[PDB]
Order: structure tokens, then sequence, then C-alpha cells
């Protein structure tokens, strides 16, 4: 395939936070 | 108006934004909040801490995980030519082509940054070779790191016993550690250096396969039992070497002897290991000192009660000063905190001029991003060892169950206390400042001469009476020889402790007038930064202006105005205020080594000699000498060989600055533009109906000192860190 | 507008589809 | 003699800065002042850090490298009064600056009402208690430790 | 040069002091006191001490020193052995 | 808002106006207008300015001014 | 505590001595003898927020309050809105 390891800084740097950012605003509420 | 956070109450349905903050940062005081008990707290910083111990080995995993597939090793091990080694793969969508410049290092294909820690010195430095070979590391660890956390839950679950009470014993445990840990945990080591990593070293391999096989010797632990042990250090090493490949290698294991080499400093092979097993009987014999129910040894009160040196018949008691050390858990984490602050320095003191590691200065750069975050820390501990005992004095702490006793008395004769170090720093304030402006005034008005400048006499003094054979001078009983030792000589001082002035790497730097005043300002310090910090402790209880300052002691900040006017008076605020200074001398300190070092190497001497003993200059060659390489690096004329660097280090800048607000700031002014600039939303369209869930706030008046610092810090502490890797790497030096 | 139980669904789905693909490439046109 | 090296009677780097640096001092071929009567660089400036000659007066002095001199005072082969000369001198003064603190000071809180009497100065500098200082024969050397200031008061 | 043996003699000196009670009375440990389980509460806390048993065999078990440290250290480890050696054994005087 | 508009002037100033005639009164500022790309970078700001000029305060002792380095370590 | 700042003294007495304060505080609670013969420390607190201008004057001898109280409802600080 060639040249294809990209996926390990959103699911962390960007998409990890999605969730926590959102999941907790469970401070606010749940 | 609902209920939410899960342990605090007050804190829990507080309809601002405080709600938030404050929320996170009570978690970790345990001690009194809500949900507390001393079987409770004790446990719930027990499997805290086992969370702890966790964390470190996914640190450490990582360490050696982005190492064994690309960032050189069977590289850097054919031979470590200070070249640029490597962490990771820097991977940032944001980065231009110049991808392709410096930045994408030589040997590895895509961006990386390479190793300033040490550890590439010594996964190597124990053996640790290989890269078909190597690939373990979180493997092992990690495997490591997920037990880390089992007792966590299996000791927090109730059953199989979590413990209790058996938390203040001391005597069993201590009586345990300072053997079973320590002890055995050297000798353990000592265990290891030694049947695979000293033969890694000087000999051969010691494949993954034979253990047994492996034999340091032809015939075996020979003797050994045989109480005879001398003749390890006979021809152990050589010089003539080529260090990993034998050839001028030998076999015997254990020395003193040999030393220096221009290939590799470092100590030598064996010495960190007869000394680690040395040490490892002293605390095993340590180890087995008290009590722990078979019925020898010692109990821990007993031989204080009225054991007491100097008391006796001097009307000067020594109570339970165990009941309220054991009964205290503040005294605990603040003799705890110290010890390991002092230590941290003297690690990362004697980590040079005696580092322990296969290239390492003469590498220069790692060994000088490294003494100081180990001198930050260190300074940052001893501030919270300071800091915990103040703590003590207002949540615990006894008067009644104390009294007449030695940590009283201490209270009692306080005032004394800070004065008598305050006159330290006063008279170690102006005189350091009279002689640096002088210095100062003096040149610029043409006169070099005139220049007042004190030979460090009682520093050098030390040291022509160790090996600084600097020039010859007799002593009165010493001369350079006549008596020499006689009753030591060609035993234990061989070559070693014998570096002298070694225009390179001797150890010990020749010392004048420069290094008599950062010396005496480093003293200035450590002093001034106590008179605070033992002042803050000294009545976190209260004090005439502030008489009954507790129930609550520390973190109060604030009072009401009238009185005299009262402030940052919690001996919080002033642990706030100590933390400038231990950033102040952390930093003279730091500062000092580094000139001195820089043109230690690729250059000269004379620099930091007649152009330190002065001020400006210290600003002018360092500071403004050296930056040179980093900031025409973002250059009008592209992105050159560093840019996190100086990018860093104005984040440096600004990170700091940004401190002030928070600092010169308030509480006061910023919530009251907000009570108006919370009355826009309210009334403008397309943004009403839309409600907050916590009420618009400004930041609490505690609060906002913290902020401003925990930022002053990192702005400052990251400044430093891209300020001298982004001068020890260019050089010159 | 089945809104009843979702949205965790919308955040591993349309999220791991500005992502998956919009991270990887055939052929770089690289940094 | 110690460290850094000998005195003046000789000292090479030393030397040098003697020469270059001020010569130059010169540096201004002319600039003019043929018979000109302000522009002192000419006499002395020069001359009263110059005619300071291979003489200095001699003092040792020890001077290291770039011969810059050097302060030991340890009291020995020749450097003792780099510090204890000028230093008991430094004690002496004060401390007959504050055993007139401690004087212009105990003189007063009697009498009538003495609330600020401080504030204006009663006798300038004490223009009374004065002298006490260098008539500090002995003095608290043996009375400070003794009486008055007398443990009972401490 | 260095008695290297001086010593090791030295420190199994005092360790056989240890050899001591495992045998001598009744069970290990002066059997657990308190151990675990955890004292009374005890509690300031607490004890015991007694400047007072230092003697038991300050005499007797002063000789364990010279044990093994004589003729089984200098002079050649148990000469008089024999007692099944062919998976091997031997053992061979390194001395 | 004055010390950064001062900060301005003299950047201005002398990067460009300030400088020099000759022969074919070929222009030559204290500085050919380094501005140009490089005060748009606010490092550039102590590249070109803080960290170029200033090396004559900090050359500045043993001459005649050196009141002014002299000063600028203290009121510094 | 949740108002919980003390300025007591000992007189209690309130003549050219101390009465600034938002609502806070209805005392004069005369206690069997005590000279000008009014007493204590408060009235029922839970209502305003955390001055200090508490003592700025008259007496507490020792300390005079300022926030201590913690929890802090909003009512408890202007900025409920
Ligand atoms: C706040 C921060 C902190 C951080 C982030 C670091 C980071 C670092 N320190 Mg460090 N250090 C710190 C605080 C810190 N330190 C303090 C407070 C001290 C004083 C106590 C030190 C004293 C110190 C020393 C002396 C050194 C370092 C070194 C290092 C570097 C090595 C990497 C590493 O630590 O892996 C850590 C590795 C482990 C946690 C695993 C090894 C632990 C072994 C000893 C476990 C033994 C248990 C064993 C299984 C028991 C066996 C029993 C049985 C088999 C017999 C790394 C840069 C080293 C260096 O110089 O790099 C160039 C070294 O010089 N540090
Ligand atoms: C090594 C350990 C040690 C241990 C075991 C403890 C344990 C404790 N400390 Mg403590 N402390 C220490 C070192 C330690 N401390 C040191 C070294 C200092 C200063 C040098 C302090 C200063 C300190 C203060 C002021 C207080 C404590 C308190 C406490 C107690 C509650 C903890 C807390 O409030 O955290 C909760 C904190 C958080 C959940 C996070 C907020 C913390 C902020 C300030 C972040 C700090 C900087 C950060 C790394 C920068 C951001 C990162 C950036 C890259 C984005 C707990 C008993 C509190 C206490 O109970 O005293 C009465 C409190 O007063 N400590
Ligand atoms: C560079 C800095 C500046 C200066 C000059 C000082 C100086 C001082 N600080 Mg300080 N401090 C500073 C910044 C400074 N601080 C900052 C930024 C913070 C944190 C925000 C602190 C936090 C701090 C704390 C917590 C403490 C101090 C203390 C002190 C004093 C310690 C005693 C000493 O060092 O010798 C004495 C002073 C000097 C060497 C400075 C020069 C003072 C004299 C020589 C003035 C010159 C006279 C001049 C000719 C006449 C001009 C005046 C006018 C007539 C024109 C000292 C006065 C401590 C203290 O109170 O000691 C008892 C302690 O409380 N500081
Ligand atoms: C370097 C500075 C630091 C910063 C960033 C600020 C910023 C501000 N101050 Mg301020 N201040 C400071 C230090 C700082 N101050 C100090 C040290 C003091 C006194 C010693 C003051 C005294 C002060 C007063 C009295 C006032 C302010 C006000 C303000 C605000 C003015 C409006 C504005 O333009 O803000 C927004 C713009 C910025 C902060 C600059 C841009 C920031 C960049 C880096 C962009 C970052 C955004 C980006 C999306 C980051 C997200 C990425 C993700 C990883 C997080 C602004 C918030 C005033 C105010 O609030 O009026 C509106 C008020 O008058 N300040
Ligand atoms: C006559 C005066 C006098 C005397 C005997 C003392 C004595 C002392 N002071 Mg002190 N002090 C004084 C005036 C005096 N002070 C004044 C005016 C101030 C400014 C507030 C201070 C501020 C001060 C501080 C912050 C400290 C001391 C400390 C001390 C003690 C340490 C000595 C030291 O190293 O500080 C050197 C002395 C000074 C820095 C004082 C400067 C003022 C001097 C020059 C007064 C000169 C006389 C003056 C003009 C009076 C007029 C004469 C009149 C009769 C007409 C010592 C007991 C230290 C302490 O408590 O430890 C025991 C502490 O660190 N002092
Ligand atoms: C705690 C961690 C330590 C640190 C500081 C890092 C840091 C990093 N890793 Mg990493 N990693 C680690 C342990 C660590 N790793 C371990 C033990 C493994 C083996 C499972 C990996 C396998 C790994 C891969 C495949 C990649 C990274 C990558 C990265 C980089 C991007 C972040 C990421 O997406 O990681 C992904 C991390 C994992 C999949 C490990 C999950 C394990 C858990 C227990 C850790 C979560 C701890 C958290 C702090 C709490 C970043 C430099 C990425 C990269 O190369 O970009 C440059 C690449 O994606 N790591
Ligand atoms: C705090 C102390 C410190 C000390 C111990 C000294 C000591 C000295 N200074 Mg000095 N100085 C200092 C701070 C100090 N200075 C500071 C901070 C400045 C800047 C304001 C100066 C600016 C300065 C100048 C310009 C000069 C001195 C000179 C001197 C010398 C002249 C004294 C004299 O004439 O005695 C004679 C009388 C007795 C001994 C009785 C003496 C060695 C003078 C000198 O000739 O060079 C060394 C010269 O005038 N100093
Ligand atoms: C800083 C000081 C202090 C400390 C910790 C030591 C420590 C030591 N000295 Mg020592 N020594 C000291 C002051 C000190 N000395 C002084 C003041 C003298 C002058 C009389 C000596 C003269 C001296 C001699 C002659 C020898 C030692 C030796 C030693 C070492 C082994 C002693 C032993 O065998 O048991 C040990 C490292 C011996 C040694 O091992 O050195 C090779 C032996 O040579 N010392
Ligand atoms: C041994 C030593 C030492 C030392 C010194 C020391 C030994 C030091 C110490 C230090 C310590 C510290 C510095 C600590 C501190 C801490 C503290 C003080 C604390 C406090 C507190 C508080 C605050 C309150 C309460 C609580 C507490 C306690 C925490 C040395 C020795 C030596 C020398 C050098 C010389 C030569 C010889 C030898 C032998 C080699
Ligand atoms: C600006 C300012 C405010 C105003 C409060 C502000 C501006 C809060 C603004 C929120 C900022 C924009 C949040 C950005 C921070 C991020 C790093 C996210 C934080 C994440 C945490 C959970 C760590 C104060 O209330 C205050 C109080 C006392 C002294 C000084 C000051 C002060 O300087
Ligand atoms: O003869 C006593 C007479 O001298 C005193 C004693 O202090 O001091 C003088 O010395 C100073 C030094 O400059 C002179 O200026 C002035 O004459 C006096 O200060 C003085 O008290 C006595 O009057
Ligand atoms: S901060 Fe202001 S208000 Fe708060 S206490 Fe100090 S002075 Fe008072
Ligand atoms: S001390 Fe204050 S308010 Fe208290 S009793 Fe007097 S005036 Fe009343
Ligand atoms: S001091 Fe307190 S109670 Fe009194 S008025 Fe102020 S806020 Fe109210």
């Amino acid at each position: 395939m060639i040249n294809l390891p990209s996926l390990f800084v959103p699911l962390v740097g960007l998409l990890f936070p999605a969730v926590a950012m959102a999941s907790l605003f469970l401070h606010v509420e749940k | 108006a609902l209920r939410i956070p899960r342990f605090s109450q007050g804190i829990a349905q507080d309809p601002t934004t405080r709600r938030i903050w404050f929320g996170i940062a009570t978690a970790h005081d345990f001690e009194s909040h809500d949900d507390i008990t001393e079987g409770r707290l004790y446990q719930n910083i027990f499997a805290s801490h086992f969370g702890q111990l966790a964390i470190i080995f996914l640190w450490t995993s990582g360490n050696l995980f982005h190492v064994a597939w690309q960032g050189n090793f069977e590289a850097w091990v054919q031979d470590p030519f200070h070249v640029r080694p490597i962490a990771h793969a820097i991977w940032d969508p944001h980065f231009g082509q110049p991808a392709v410049e410096a930045f994408t290092r030589g040997g590895a294909l895509g961006p990386v940054n390479n190793a300033y820690s040490g550890v590439y010195q010594w996964w190597y430095t124990i053996g640790l070779r290989t890269n078909e070979d190597l690939y373990t590391g979180a493997i092992f660890l990690l495997f490591l790191s997920f037990i880390s956390l089992l007792a966590g839950w299996l000791h927090l679950q109730p059953k199989w016993k979590p413990s209790v009470s058996w938390f203040k014993n001391a005597e069993s445990r201590l009586n345990h550690h300072l053997s079973g840990l320590f002890g055995v945990s050297s000798l353990a080591w000592a265990g290891h250096l030694v049947h695979v990593a000293i033969p890694g070293s000087r000999g051969e391999y010691v494949r993954w396969n034979n253990f047994l096989d492996v034999l340091p010797y032809p015939q075996g632990l020979g003797p050994l039992l045989t109480g005879q042990w001398n003749l390890y250090a006979q021809n152990p090493s050589s010089s003539n070497h080529l260090f990993g490949t034998t050839q001028g290698a030998g076999t015997a294991i254990l020395t003193i002897l040999g030393g220096f080499h221009p290939q590799t400093q470092s100590l030598w092979l064996t010495d960190v290991a007869h000394h680690h097993l040395a040490i490892a009987f002293l605390f095993l014999i340590g180890g087995l000192m008290y009590r722990t129910n078979f019925g020898i040894g010692h109990s821990i009160k007993y031989i204080l009660e009225a054991h007491i040196p100097p008391g006796g018949r001097l009307g000067r008691g020594h109570k339970g000063l165990y009941d309220t050390i054991n009964n205290s858990i503040h005294f605990q984490l603040g003799l705890a905190l110290a010890s390991l602050g002092v230590i941290t320095s003297l690690v990362a003191q004697h980590m040079y001029s005696l580092p322990a590691y296969a290239f390492i200065a003469q590498d220069f750069t790692t060994q000088a991003a490294l003494y100081t975050h180990h001198q930050y820390i260190a300074g940052f501990i001893m501030t919270g060892a300071f800091a915990h005992g103040p703590i003590f004095f207002i949540r615990d702490y006894n008067p009644e169950q104390n009294a007449d006793n030695v940590l009283a008395r201490m209270l009692e004769h306080k005032e004394a206390i800070i004065s008598h170090l305050s006159w330290a720093s006063l008279f170690l304030g102006f005189h350091t400042l009279g002689l640096y402006v002088h210095n100062d005034v003096m040149l610029a008005f043409g006169t070099p001469e005139k220049q007042i400048l004190i030979e460090p006499i009682f520093a050098q003094w030390i040291q022509s009476a160790h090996g600084k054979t600097t020039y010859g001078f007799d002593i009165p009983l010493s001369s350079t020889n006549g008596p020499a030792l006689n009753a030591g000589r060609n035993i234990w001082l061989p070559g070693w402790l014998n570096a002298i002035n070694e225009n390179s790497n001797s150890l010990f730097l020749t010392i004048g007038p420069g290094d008599f005043l950062v010396h005496h300002a480093i003293a200035l310090g450590l002093h001034t930064t106590t008179l605070i910090l033992v002042k803050g402790a000294l009545d976190a209880r209260g004090s005439k202006l502030m008489p009954d300052k507790k129930d609550f002691g520390y973190s109060f900040p604030c009072d009401g105005p009238g009185r005299g006017g009262t402030c940052d008076i919690s001996a919080w605020d002033d642990f706030y205020l100590a933390v400038f200074w231990m950033l102040n001398t952390i930093g003279w300190v730091t500062f000092y080594w580094h000139w001195k070092h820089i043109t230690l190497w690729r250059g000269n001497v004379s620099q930091f000699n007649e152009s330190s003993t002065y001020l400006m200059g210290w600003l002018r060659d360092y500071l403004w000498l050296n930056s040179s390489q980093l900031i025409n690096g973002i250059t009008p004329l592209v992105c050159n060989s560093l840019s996190v660097w100086a990018w860093m280090f104005l984040f440096g800048h600004l990170v700091w600055a940004t401190g002030f607000m928070f600092l010169i700031s308030w509480r006061g002014y910023w919530q009251e533009l907000i009570e108006t600039l919370a009355w826009a939303h309210e009334r403008t369209p397309l943004a009403n109906l839309i409600r907050w869930r916590d009420k618009p706030v400004a930041l609490s008046i505690v609060q906002a000192r913290l902020v401003g610092l925990v930022h002053f810090s990192v702005g400052y502490i990251f400044t430093y860190a891209a300020f001298l890797i982004a001068s020890t790497s260019g050089k010159f030096g | 507008t089945k809104r009843g139980l979702l949205l965790k669904f919308l955040i591993l789905g349309g999220g791991s589809l500005l992502t998956y693909v919009s991270a990887n490439a055939p052929q770089d046109v690289l940094p | 003699d110690i460290a850094g090296l000998t005195p003046c009677k000789e000292s090479k780097q030393f030397a040098k800065r003697e020469k270059q640096a001020l010569k130059k001092l010169q540096a201004s071929l002319k600039l003019y002042a043929d018979d000109s009567a302000p522009a002192l660089a000419i006499k002395a400036t020069m001359e009263k850090t110059k005619k300071r000659f291979d003489n200095y007066g001699k003092y040792g002095l020890l001077c290291g490298s770039d011969g810059l001199p050097h302060l030991i005072v340890s009291g020995d082969q020749r450097h003792w009064g780099e510090f204890i000369t000028p230093g008991i001198l430094f004690l002496y003064i004060a401390g007959w600056i504050g055993w007139v603190g401690r004087s212009y000071l105990i003189a007063i809180r009697d009498e009538k009402k003495p609330t600020q009497k401080e504030i204006i100065i009663d006798v300038p500098l004490a223009s009374s208690l004065l002298f006490r200082g260098f008539s500090w024969p002995v003095a608290a050397y043996r009375e400070l430790l003794n009486g008055e200031l007398v443990d009972n008061n401490f | 040069p260095s008695l290297v043996i001086s010593l090791s003699t030295g420190l199994s000196l005092f360790l056989g002091r240890f050899v001591f009670f495992n045998f001598q009375r009744e069970n290990m440990a002066k059997q657990v006191p308190e151990q675990n389980g955890m004292s009374h509460f005890e509690a300031g806390d607490t004890r015991a001490k007694e400047y007072v048993s230092l003697l038991k065999s300050n005499d007797p078990v002063g000789f364990n020193i010279v044990d093994v440290l004589a003729w089984g250290s200098i002079g050649h480890i148990v000469a008089y052995y024999i007692l099944a050696t062919a998976s091997n054994g031997y053992d061979p005087s390194f001395f | 808002s004055i010390s950064v508009v001062i900060f301005h002037f003299s950047w201005k100033m002398q990067s460009d106006v300030w400088g020099t005639i000759n022969d074919q009164g070929v222009v030559t500022h204290i500085t050919a207008g380094n501005f140009a790309q490089s005060s748009i970078t606010i490092n550039g700001w102590l590249r070109d300015f803080l960290w170029a000029q200033a090396s004559q305060v900090i050359q500045s002792y043993g001459s005649s001014l050196s009141a002014y380095g002299l000063f600028f370590l203290g009121a510094h | 505590m949740s108002h919980s700042v003390k300025i007591y003294d000992t007189c209690i007495g309130c003549t050219q001595c101390v009465r600034a304060c938002p609502t806070d505080v209805l005392e004069m609670i005369p206690w069997g003898g005590c000279k000008a013969k009014q007493i204590a420390s408060a009235p029922r607190t839970e209502d305003c927020v955390g001055c200090k201008r508490c003592e700025s004057a008259c007496p507490t001898d020792f300390l005079s309050v300022r926030v201590y109280l913690w929890h802090e409802t909003t009512r408890s600080m202007g900025l409920a809105y």
C-alpha cells in the first residue's frame, strides 16, 4: 500500500479530546 | 441550582464557575473534605499513589518504545560521536516542506528530536545493545506498570484487608524498608550490573539463551565464599581498551584502578558495583535495628524519650516526638520532602564531574539540560518540604501534647529565629551588591584596575588538600611532600580523585574572584528563601497582626483591610511568596554552570574569569553573546536549524509576562466589568434564553496568586529550557 | 429525527470519517 | 605569591594593562591644546592613574591573569591590611554609629510626653552623646555584658 | 596485603550471635506478639524497650565467631567431608 | 502604549529614512530596510531590534557615554 | 461558617464603636452583665456577603473576620447573575 501510519495524533490530540470535552461536560451535567 | 461534585458540599452547589476550578484542586486534599476518616484518608492516599508507581511505568515504557524501530541505536552503538541522537518522530500537519531541513536528522527518515535525557547512555551503559537483541522495554515495564494498579484495587477492596491502624507503625516498616527495600534493592542491582552488563561493557555479549553457560571467568564463583575476595582487583580493565570490545579488556570484576580516559570519561565499569554491593551490607545491617515482634532491638521511643544529648541538665524536654511525627502525616510528607530535596541536588551536582555514563559531558548538552531538571525540582521540592511543615503546625500539632518539648521552644523562641536569619540576608544582600556594581562602575569608567575582586581562598583551599596539584605550594604540614599521607598512598586515591586542573573535564574547575561572588549569591538565596519559608512556617499559627490565624491555617489568603492593612499572610502566601526565590536561587546557581562549561568547552575560560567578576557582561557576553544561533533561526531568510526552540523561547517570554495580570490584578477589577459584561447576552438578541449553568465570576483571591505563578513558572522554566538547549547545540562552546 | 437515544454513534461514525481517511493519503503531497 | 601571581615587582599581564588601555588615552594624535588651557586628559586623569608607573606604592598585591590584582588577606607573606586594617576600621566606625544609636535613644522615654521627640532631633547627631564612641575605651565590651544592658534588662 | 577475610570473618562474627533462638525455649518470634494484628494501643506510640536484656549469650555464643571463623576460614573449610560425591560434589580447595 | 510607539518610530525611522547619501546618492540606511519582512514576526523585533541595536548598550563600557550602559544595569 | 469570622471583643457596646455592614448584624442582645450590656458576635448570618467592614471599627481584640466562610452561596457574592 505504501506510507500510512497517521491516526494516533487525531484519535489522541484531536478525537480523544472530543470525547472528554464532550463526555466530561458531565461536570456541568450527564 | 442542582447538586454535583462528589466529595465536597459547600463547593457542590455553588452557582458560579468556582464550582469548577475549585473542584479541580481540592481533589487531592483528602484530610478533611466530606468523604474522610483517618481510616479513609490514609488508605485514600495509599491506593492513590499505587495509582502511583503506576503512571511512572507508562512513562518509562514509552521512553523505551520511541526507540527500537527508529531513533538510531544500532547506530549510536557503533560509536556515539556528538552528532544528534533521537527521541521520537515529530509529526505535525502544520509543518512546511522544510520537513526536509535538518529536523529530519541524518540517519533516520521523517523528522525527529534526539535524546537530551540520559537514558540513551544508560539503556546503553548497562550493556543493552543489539537492534535485533533490543525491542523489549514496554513489554516488561508495562507487564509491570499494570500490576502497579492491581494492588491499587486489590488493596482497595475491603475483605483482603486494605489495612487501617497498621499505617502508624514504623519500626516494623523502615525496620523493613532500609533493609528489605534499599538494601536488597541495591544488592539485586549489584547483582545485575555484574552478571549481565559489566560483561556487556568491557567484555562481550550474553545471549538471551545462556545465563548458566555464561561465566564471567573459567572456574566460577571460585573461592569468594572462601573469604579471599582481594584477587578480584588485579589486571581488571586497562586503558588501551576500545570500550565494549575487550582487547586490553581483561576480566576481573571490581577495582578502584586505572581511571579517566579521553575515550569516555565516566566512573569505571566495576566501582559503581562493589559500591552498590558495599553499601548493601550497611543497610541490611541497618535494617534489623528496631522491633518487629520477635523481641530484639529497639522501641522508637525510649531512645528519644529521655535520650537527649545536650538535654540532661538543661531544662529542655523531649516528649512523644513519635506520636506527633506519626500522628501528623505532614511532618511525614516533608521530612520526606527534603532529604529528597537536599539529595535531588547531591544527585544532580554529583551527576557532573562524576557522570557514570558511556559518553556524557564530552557530550556537553544532555549534560547541561539534566543537571537542572534536578536543580529545578530539588529547588521545587524544599519549598514543598518547608510547606508541609507549615501545615503540621495548623491542621495537626497540639501545644498541650508537645510542650517544654523541643519542637516547642522552637515555636516559643521564634522571633529570634527569623532575624538571625534576616540578618544573614541583609548582610549577604548589600555586600554582594557593593561587589558587582562597584565592579561594574569601575569598568565603563575606563579603569579595569580598581576592580574589587576577592580570591575564593577557603574554596581553592579545599582542593590543595585533595588533588589540586596546581602550581605547587607547601601548606605547613603537607608541603607537597615530606609528610604526604604516610598512612595512605597507593591504595584508594590512585589515578582517581586525581583529575587536578585538567582543562577539559578535571572535575574541579579552578576557581577565582568570579566564583567568590555567585557563590555568595547562591548563599544569599537559600537564606532569604528560607527566612520566608522558616517564617512562613514558624507561624501559620498566628501573630500580633493575626493572633488567632487558625483552624484552617494554610490558604486563607487575604483578610479585611484595617488592623494595619492585612494581606498575603497565610503561611501559603509566604509559600506563594517563597517560590519566587526558589525560582531565583535555582537560577543563579544553574545560570552559573554554563558560562563555565560553555566557555570551558569549544574554547577559552579566561572568559568567565575577568568577565563574571562584574555584572553587565553577565548580560552582554552570556545572555547576549550565546543566543545568536537560535533567534536568527526563524530568520527573515527561511526556517534554519532550530525552530521549535526559539518559538518556545518566545512562548517562554509570553507565558511569563502574562503571569503578571494574575499578580497585579487582584479579583476586584475583573469581577466588576464581568458584572457589566454579563449585562450583554441577557440584553442582546440571537444570544438570549441561552443559559449558562455556571455564574460568570472572577478568580478567587488566592487562586490568582497561584495561576500568576503556575504561569510565571513555565514561561520562566520553559525559557531556560529552550534557552540553554538552543545554544548548547550550536555552540560554539 | 429519530434522535431517541443517539449522538454517541455520530461521534464515533462521523468523526472517524472526518479523520480516518481525512488523515492517511496514498502518496503524501506531504507536510 | 599565593594563587594568582606576584605583586608589581613583576606582573607582565598587569604591565600590558598599564599601557594599552590607558595610553590610548592617547588615541588623539592631537586634539587641540598645543598650549591651550582646558582639555585635561593630557595632564593626569592619565598621569594620576598613570604616573602610577612601575610604582603604585608597591603594596605587594597579587594580580591574577589579565593581572587585575586579587585580595587574599589571610595574614601572611604581605597581605594583612586588606581586611583587618580596613576591617577593625569598619567595626570601630559603625558601633560608634549605633553605640550612639542605643544612646540618642536610651536617653528618652521619660520626663513628660516623649512620643516622637525623634522626628525632630534633640541634639543634632546627638551632639552630646557624640564622642561617647571614641570615648569608648573598652565600653560595651564590658558594661554592655555587665550591668545596664544587664541580663536583667535581657 | 588486605585481610579481606579479616572482616567477613568479622561480620559473621555477629549474625551468628544470630544463630541464637530458632532453637531454644519455645517457638519462633518470641511468637508473634504484636506484628499482625496491632498492639494495644500502645498508642503514643509505642513499646517496648529495655536497657536490661543484653546478656543471655554475651558469654556463650560469643564463641560462634571462632567457629567457621577459625578452622572453617583461613584453615580450609571442613577437610573432614565425604558423604555422597559422584553427581559430583567436590568442592575442591581453591586454597 | 507609549513604550511600544517609541519602539515603532526608530525602528522605522532608521530601517528607512535615516541612512545616508554619497555619490549618485545611493541611499544607505542605518539599516538597509531590514523591517521589510521582519518586524512582522515579533521576534524580528528582538532579532532585528532589542538583540540587534542594544549591542551598542552592552558594548558601551569604557567610553564617554558609558553612563548609559552603566545605568542600563541599574534601572534595568 | 458558613459565616464564621470572629469579631467578638468584650464590651460589645455599640456607641461610637460599630454599625457598618449590609444587613448581617442585628445584635444588641444584652447578656446578663457586660458593661454597656449588649454582647455576643452576630445574629442570623445567612443573609449577606463577606466584609471585615465588620471590625475595621469597634474591637475584636484578637482577629477581625474577612472572607472565611467557603461554603458560599451567591446571594453571598453579588454575583449570582
Ligand atoms: C520530577 C521529576 C522527575 C523526572 C520527570 C525525572 C526524569 C529522569 N530522571 Mg530523575 N530524579 C528525580 C525526579 C525526576 N526525574 C528526583 C526527585 C531524584 C532524586 C531522588 C532524581 C534522581 C535521578 C538520578 C540519580 C538519575 C535520574 C535520572 C533521570 C532520567 C532517567 C529516566 C528515568 O528516570 O527512568 C526511571 C527508571 C525507573 C523508574 C525504573 C528503574 C528503577 C529501578 C531502580 C527499580 C528497582 C526495583 C527492582 C525491580 C527491585 C529488584 C528486586 C529483586 C529483583 C532483587 C530521567 C530524565 C538518571 C539520569 O542521570 O539520566 C541521564 C539518573 O541519573 N534521576
Ligand atoms: C511530592 C509530593 C507531595 C505530596 C505527596 C503532596 C500532597 C499534598 N499536597 Mg502538596 N506540595 C508539594 C509536594 C507534595 N504534596 C510541593 C513540592 C509543593 C510546592 C513545592 C506543594 C504545595 C502544596 C500546596 C499549596 C498545597 C498542597 C496541598 C497538598 C495536599 C493536597 C494536594 C493538592 O492540593 O493537589 C490538587 C491539585 C491539582 C488537582 C492540580 C492543580 C495544581 C496546579 C497548581 C498545577 C500546578 C502546575 C502545573 C504542572 C502547570 C500546568 C501544566 C502545564 C504543562 C499545562 C496533599 C496533602 C494542599 C494542602 O492540602 O495544604 C493544606 C495545598 O495547600 N501542596
Ligand atoms: C531584584 C530585586 C529586588 C530587590 C533589590 C530585592 C531586595 C530584597 N528583597 Mg525581594 N523580591 C523581589 C525583587 C527584589 N527584592 C521580587 C520580584 C520578589 C517576588 C515578587 C521578592 C520577594 C521577596 C521576599 C519574600 C523577601 C524579599 C526580601 C528582600 C530583602 C532581602 C534582604 C537582602 O537581600 O539584602 C538587602 C537588599 C538589597 C541587597 C537590595 C538593595 C537595597 C539597598 C542597598 C538600597 C540602595 C540604597 C540607595 C543608595 C539609596 C536609594 C534610595 C533613594 C534614596 C533614591 C531585600 C531588600 C526579604 C526580606 O524582607 O529580608 C529581610 C523577604 O521578605 N523579597
Ligand atoms: C501578554 C499578556 C497578557 C495577555 C495575553 C493579556 C490579555 C488581555 N489583557 Mg492584560 N495584562 C497583563 C498581561 C496580559 N494581558 C499584565 C501583565 C497586566 C498588568 C501587569 C495586564 C493588565 C490588564 C488590564 C487592566 C486589562 C487587561 C486586559 C486584557 C484583555 C484586553 C483585550 C484583549 O485584547 O484580549 C484578547 C487578546 C489577547 C489576549 C492577545 C492574543 C492571544 C493570542 C495568543 C491568541 C490565542 C487564542 C487561541 C484561540 C489559543 C487557543 C489554542 C488552544 C491550544 C488553547 C486581554 C485579555 C483588559 C481587558 O480585559 O479589556 C478588554 C484590562 O483593561 N490587562
Ligand atoms: C540606630 C540604629 C539601629 C541599630 C542599632 C540597629 C540594629 C539592628 N538592626 Mg536595624 N534598622 C534601623 C536602625 C538600627 N538598627 C533602621 C533605621 C532600619 C530601617 C527600618 C533598620 C532595618 C532593619 C532590618 C530589616 C533588620 C534590621 C536588623 C538589625 C539588627 C541587625 C544589624 C544589621 O545587620 O542591620 C544593619 C542595620 C540596618 C540595615 C539599619 C539601617 C539604619 C541605620 C543606618 C541607622 C543609623 C542611625 C540613624 C541615622 C539614627 C540617627 C541618629 C540619632 C541619634 C540622631 C540590629 C539589632 C535585622 C534584625 O532584625 O536582626 C537582629 C533586620 O534584618 N534593621
Ligand atoms: C554529613 C554532612 C553534612 C551535613 C550537613 C547537613 C546535615 C545538612 C542538613 C540539612 C537538612 C535540612 C536543610 C533540612 C531542612 C528541613 C527543615 C528545617 C524542616 C523544617 C520543618 C518545618 C518547616 C516545620 C516543622 C516540619 C519540618 C521539620 C519539615 C557532611 C559531612 C562531611 C562534610 C560535608 C565535610 C567532610 C566530611 C564529610 C563527612 C564528608
Ligand atoms: C484576567 C483575570 C481574571 C479574569 C478571569 C479570567 C480571564 C478567566 C478567563 C478564562 C481563560 C480564557 C481560560 C483559558 C485557560 C485554558 C488553559 C483552559 C483551562 C483548563 C483548566 C481545566 C486547567 C481574574 O478573575 C483575576 C482574579 C484575581 C487576580 C487576577 C485576575 C486576572 O488577571
Ligand atoms: O575638642 C573637642 C571637640 O572636638 C569634637 C569631638 O567630637 O569633634 C570635632 O571633630 C570634627 C571632625 O570633623 C570637627 O569637624 C569638629 O571640630 C568637631 O566635630 C567636638 O565634639 C568637640 O567640640
Ligand atoms: S486584598 Fe485587598 S482586599 Fe484583600 S485583603 Fe488584601 S486588601 Fe484586602
Ligand atoms: S467589639 Fe464590635 S461590635 Fe463587638 S461588641 Fe464591640 S463593637 Fe460590638
Ligand atoms: S463583616 Fe461580615 S457579616 Fe459583617 S457585615 Fe461584613 S459581611 Fe456582613
